[PDB]
DNA sequence: TTTGAAAAGCAAGCATAAAAGATCTAAACATAAAATCTGTA
DNA sequence: TACAGATTTTATGTTTAGATCTTTTATGCTTGCTTTTCAAA
């Protein structure tokens, strides 16, 4: 059999496609799931990245600095806490079924404060003062497609996999049909909740109509972007079932991001160590030294990345980079190599803030070549004349022709005009372009300093800035050539 | 409801010939079971000939296409009239496969996909006769490899003055990197149906002259030489001959309605000629008197008809100026040999003189009125030879009883009718559509489609349609329309509607627009607007 | 049948034949199938979420296809079938019923049926009103009033 | 034989239909591995 | 029970038919002005 084409490539899971409501004869035939052994959960790849160390490498002060403010090792979050806790423990209790949603812009704890709720509950319902329940955790960002978390959700429910259709009826079944009494809570965290966000709005409308069923015990934490997500993105149905109260997790104030970052370094600041002076090598408890990071550094950079943003992510990477910043001077000065008093200052912070707010694009335009420059101000002087903030190109090489050939007693344009036109050579003809015209065109568009439309006529193509005009015109005012024209 | 459905089938009911009762009621059930069986025996006996003649064609336009084909380039073939429905089949050379792949417009929206159903096609057949491969001509490249054999490969473009010639340009200059290798043949065949100027200013020029090393015109068509033709109308004679007579208004009308089809005017002539013969053997009651077994039962009004004629009257006239039945029967043992006279012509042009280029029908129409040697004088070949084949058109009594005429103007009714003009006079006219026999009403309120094409005709390009609804409205008799409304007092609502005082106002302008969307239905007008509905424009004119 | 858990809305047919039978299983892909099974015999579908059943990106005649299909047979003699279509209006012949919007006493009289189980209100009834007052007006819905109860 | 006067032609300007195409999607057509259903055995 | 084959399910790739929106260009209405034959004297 000859084929029209071939799929040698197909990667097939081995999931199957009976659903969950054709494996009993009857609702009243169905067992307790509680007490079955694939049932609600009851790492094989973490020895695969170890090796055998040979050398001690020497971690200096700074170092433990820097893994103190690692995100991956809650002052401020005590009323989104008590809220999110009160609604859970109350479903929990009841064997109700419920949604709690939370918002927020990145960095301000919000999946951290769902995690410390559900360690809570999961401790008390170790002390068993409520039911025991099962957390299933499912990041829309994390799932390769959409329905993944149909796949996922019913694989941590039963332990079976199926396809996600089957696994779509199958919780389907199992949240209206499956009487209260013989199944076991439900805790699902929804989080990156516009990645689960379809055209059709199915799988949003189906994980917040199961919290409206009588039988289905699921509880689902939804965090998302903004509190107007389902105003904005979602029908008047999933609108009206995620409810009205919503919460908020504002940006951080200065006082808790101070308080995040103090908490962080309560052990290691104005500390003593022990440090080897031939190596570098620091121990907490050969120099003791002292090591500290003033207050006012870290109230300062609070107060800027509050101002801006309340992300403690930036709070924390801006304190590591002044400690990498300081780390940097310090083994420069001392001679340290990879195998009384260290602070780490107010400057070192404000180079730290100041790394990511400095504009490389002028710095980028005073350093290109004078064909470069001599393309942008042409640019500008078209923008100038006729204002229409797109130039065609053939305009630019007419521009850039009368730009030579109008300053011609220009000492600089009488030396370098042989070499724009002729490459500085006999034999070849008065070109058409510039010497490198294609070049600069292309390194400008790689760049991004412009836009270029999609057309195969070189004249009436038509070039726009992406940048701003007087940071451009800036960039030609540094020049000492261009200035004088 | 299934009217309000897009397809329902049904099963009809159920609790033997189509042809009817002629002589006004009078004609016996044997004569119409007779005329039946007579109407077959010659359909049967012209369409098997046709079949013959349709094959025969198709053979030999074969036959010339394998001659033409296999008698580092291209072997190009232009078929010209080409409708692209020849069945081109393949010799199997010994050591080397021949594939024919053909390749529609609709098949070829560009060149890769040209490539791909061009290549599968190959692969298919090869695989067929002798792992997969790739789609692409690399499978050109490795085909000895992969099958032993060498290739031969011919390419039939069907339609190719409705492909996209740029399409069709790459795609040969695509098969002309297939020259490098030593074990490919490449023919190509391009069915073109306009000619060949116009193909060859839509491909490049080096196109041209790659095509142009080995390349073959053939014009081979329905209309070259007449020879099929002639042959189907020779078959047709020869099913009616002793029986029956063509008239020359019929003739003149077969060439005419001949002369304005070009591509299928064969199957056009079979289907004039079918209609004529249904025709025939519907209407006369004399059809069943065209073989000598059936004439025993002639009776009174059979009598009555026949002495309706001319040429009886004419023959009459002659005998009380010089000076039944039996007499009547007398007229059907002679010959008719016209279409002996006819084919004997044609014989002698064909293979005496050696002229092929006449076209029969015509030659039967000037020998039917007379004019044969104004016709023969073209050739400047016959100028000793016309005197014996020249004979007169004799002249029988009860001719036109047994005739294929065209008088009634049903040929052209049927067949190709005036449809626009047919809409036109139904609309405007009505009287000759409707009985002239709501008894009031209808002797002096026209109805709404015909009130209204009035007022469309006498009217300008663009048309205000609040002042054509006035036109309208003034057109009508609001007392009589009134009283007509309130002839029937089982309906509550319109009672009610009518003694309302504006409901002349209501009723004209829902008649009025019901008219309106009924032309808009049709394509008379269209609306200058897609918003508004407040110009209209006419779109048919009468008469044109 | 809730039709959000349908794969494709041309199913439903196949869905109403799955909701009654066992048997024999024949496929569905059209409404002739259905009528001819429904034919030699009555029943009622009850399709909620029938919003779902319009087609995305197909022109107004297409995407209304195959919901008059579903309604057409529901006007067709001698066939037993009874049609109930629930559908939310804010997201978009039959006979229409319309579920209009509560009102404050309405919702206080759900809310003091709904917590008759309860021996002791904790609630005042004046905040029970002023709650309902709240939640009122055009697009009324008592998801809210039970959500601003739950909060308070 | 004129004669004025209404039908018709030309031009500029602006609102607007319409062509051309960029972008995208649904559906027909096509393949394919795992699960599931028959079907004897 | 039980295994081999047939069919279904789920999943993805290929190609065609068609919808929708955007942009530039043609066209038609409006107003003013000038040419040119036409019914009447
Ligand atoms: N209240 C807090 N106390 C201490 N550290 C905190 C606090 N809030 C946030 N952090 C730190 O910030 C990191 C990021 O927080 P988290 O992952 O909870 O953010 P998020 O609000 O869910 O943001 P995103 O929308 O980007 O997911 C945490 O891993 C932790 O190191
Ligand atoms: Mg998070």
């Amino acid at each position: 059999v000859i084929r029209k084409f071939t799929k040698k490539n197909v990667a097939r899971a081995k999931k199957k496609y009976t659903p969950f409501s054709k494996r009993f004869k009857s609702i009243a035939a169905i067992p307790d799931l509680t007490s079955l052994p694939e049932f609600y959960g009851n790492s094989r790849f973490e020895n695969k990245l170890k090796t055998t160390q040979k050398h001690q490498i020497v971690e200096t002060i700074f170092s433990k600095v820097k893994k103190q403010l690692n995100s991956s090792y809650l002052p401020a979050r005590e009323n989104e806490f008590a809220s999110i806790y009160l609604s859970a423990y109350s479903a929990i209790e009841s064997d109700s079924a419920t949604t709690i949603y939370v918002a927020g812009t990145p960095g301000v704890g919000k999946t951290l404060t769902v995690r410390e709720v559900v360690k809570e509950l999961l401790s008390s319902s170790a002390q068993r003062e409520i039911p025991d329940f099962l957390y299933v955790e499912i990041n829309g960002l994390k799932m390769v497609k959409p329905t993944d978390c149909y796949e996922t959700l019913w694989n941590k429910v039963s332990g079976e996999r199926l396809t996600w259709a089957a696994s779509m009826e199958s919780l389907e079944f199992y949240f209206k049909r499956v009487p209260k009494n013989k199944k076991k809570t439900i805790v699902v965290l929804l989080d990156e909740l516009d990645a689960m966000v379809t055209k059709s709005q199915d799988i949003m409308y189906n994980f917040f109509n199961w919290t409206t069923y009588e039988n289905a015990k699921l509880i689902v934490i939804a965090v998302a972007n903004t509190m107007d997500l389902p105003e904005r993105q979602l029908g008047n149905k999933i609108t009206s079932r995620i409810g009205f109260t919503r919460i908020m997790f504002t940006g951080y104030t200065h006082e808790e991001l101070k308080n995040i970052i103090d908490l962080r370094l309560k052990g290691l600041n104005d500390s003593f160590f022990y440090v080897d002076t031939k190596t570098g090598n620091a121990i907490l408890i050969v120099r003791k030294v002292r090591l500290r990071m003033s207050a006012d550094a870290i109230e300062i950079a609070s107060r800027k990345v509050a101002s801006v943003s309340g992300d403690a992510r930036r709070a924390l990477k801006v304190c590591k980079r002044a400690a990498e910043i300081a780390e940097k001077h310090y083994m420069a000065k001392h001679g340290y190599g990879y195998d009384g008093v260290q602070t780490v200052h107010i400057t070192h912070v404000m180079k730290a803030l100041n790394e990511t707010l400095n504009s490389h694009v002028i710095t980028f335009m005073t350093r290109l070549s004078f064909t470069a420059k001599l393309f942008i101000y042409a640019l500008l002087n078209l923008m100038k004349k006729n204002g229409s903030q797109e130039q065609e190109l053939g305009d630019i090489v007419d521009e850039i022709k009368l730009l030579i050939e109008v300053n011609g007693s220009n000492k600089f344009v009488m030396e370098i005009a042989k070499t724009l036109f002729q490459q500085g050579s006999d034999n070849i003809s008065e070109q058409l372009r510039i010497i490198s015209w294609d070049f600069v065109l292309n390194q400008l568009l790689d760049a991004g300093i412009l836009f270029k439309q999609t057309m195969k006529n070189d004249r009436i193509c038509c070039v726009k800035l992406n940048i701003s005009v007087e940071e451009a015109k800036r960039a030609m005012n540094e020049d000492e050539t261009l200035r004088n024209l | 409801a299934d009217a309000q459905r897009s397809h329902y089938t049904v099963y009809p009911s159920l609790p033997h010939i189509p042809f009817v009762k002629l002589l006004s009621g009078k004609e016996s059930e044997v004569n119409v079971e007779k005329r039946w069986e007579l109407y077959h025996q010659l359909h049967s006996h012209f369409h098997d000939q046709v079949d013959h003649i349709i094959d025969n064609i198709e053979a030999d336009l074969k036959a010339e296409i394998s001659d033409l084909l296999y008698s580092r380039c291209f072997n190009t073939i232009f078929l010209l009239g080409s409708d692209s429905t020849t069945k081109i089949e393949l010799k199997d050379e010994s050591s080397r496969y021949n594939v024919l792949i053909e390749l529609t417009p609709k098949e070829s929206p560009n060149v890769r996909m040209m490539l791909r159903r061009s290549m599968y096609k190959l692969y298919s057949a090869a695989d067929a006769e002798e792992n997969d491969v790739s789609y692409d001509l690399s499978l050109v490249e490795n085909f000895k490899r992969l099958f032993g054999k060498d290739l031969a490969m011919v390419f039939n473009f069907k339609d190719v003055d409705s492909i996209n010639f740029n399409t069709l340009d790459n795609f040969i200059i695509l098969l002309k990197s297939a020259f490098k290798y030593d074990h490919v043949k490449i023919s190509l065949i391009f069915n073109i149906n306009t000619n060949l100027s116009n193909i060859e200013k839509n491909l490049r020029q080096s196109t041209i002259r790659l095509l142009k090393r080995n390349y073959h015109k053939l014009d081979v068509s329905s209309n070259k030489g007449f020879k099929y033709g002639n042959q189907i109308f020779q078959s047709f004679l020869d099913t009616v001959d002793g029986k029956l007579n063509l008239s020359d208004r019929f003739v003149e009308f077969i060439l005419s309605k001949m002369a304005n089809n070009t591509n299928h005017n064969l199957q056009l002539l079979t289907k004039m000629l079918d209609y004529s013969l249904m025709s025939y053997f519907f209407q006369n009651a004399f059809s069943v008197f065209i073989d000598p077994v059936n004439v025993d039962f002639l009776n009174d009004d059979y009598l009555k008809i026949l002495s309706r004629c001319p040429t009886f009257m004419f023959f009459v006239e002659g005998l009380i100026k010089q000076h039944l039945e039996e007499f009547f029967v007398e007229f059907l043992v002679r010959e008719n040999p016209i279409n002996g006279h006819a084919k004997f012509v044609a014989r002698f042009l064909e293979e005496e003189l050696n002229i092929t280029n006449f076209n029969l029908i015509e030659l039967y129409h000037n020998l039917l009125i007379g004019k044969l040697d104004s016709y023969l004088d073209r050739w400047s070949a016959c100028k000793e030879y016309k005197d014996r084949l020249h004979f007169e058109p004799i002249d029988t009594i009860f001719q036109e009883l047994f005739t294929l005429d065209n008088r009634s103007g049903l040929l052209t009714q049927s067949i190709f009718p005036s449809y626009k003009s047919n809409i036109e006079d139904n609309l405007l006219s009505w009287e000759q559509v409707l009985p002239s026999l709501s008894g009031d009403l209808d002797k002096i309120m026209a109805p709404v489609l015909g009130q209204l094409f009035k007022l469309y005709r006498e009217a300008n390009m663009t048309i205000n349609i609040y002042d054509f609804y006035i036109a309208f409205r003034e057109t009508l008799p609001k007392e009589e329309i009134l009283n007509f409304i309130r002839k029937d007092p089982s309906n509550t609502k319109l009672l009610e509607l009518a003694e309302t005082p504006d409901a002349f106002d209501k009723v004209a302008l829902i008649l009025f627009m019901q008219a309106i969307f009924a032309f808009e239905n049709m394509g008379l007008i269209k609306f200058q607007s897609t918003k508004s509905y407040d110009l209209v424009e006419k779109c048919v004119w009468r008469g044109i | 049948i809730n039709c959000i858990s349908l794969g494709e809305p041309s199913s439903i047919f196949q869905k109403i034949f799955d909701s009654f039978q066992d048997g024999p299983t024949l496929q569905i892909k059209n409404m002739q199938h259905l009528q001819k099974f429904l034919e030699p015999y009555t029943f009622v579908v009850v399709l909620d979420e029938m919003d779902r059943l319009l087609h995305a990106n197909t022109s107004e005649t297409q995407s209304v296809r195959t919901i008059l299909e579903l309604f057409l047979l529901a006007k067709l003699p001698t066939v037993s079938f009874v049609l109930i279509g629930m559908a939310n209006s804010l997201d978009m012949l039959p006979q229409t019923i319309v579920f209009q919007p509560y009102t404050a006493e309405q919702m206080y009289e759900i809310v003091i049926q709904k917590m008759s189980s309860l021996p002791t209100i904790i609630f005042q009834p004046m905040a029970i009103k002023f709650a309902a007052k709240k939640c009122a007006g055009n697009t009324g819905d008592l998801r809210k009033l039970f959500d601003v109860l739950r909060g308070s």
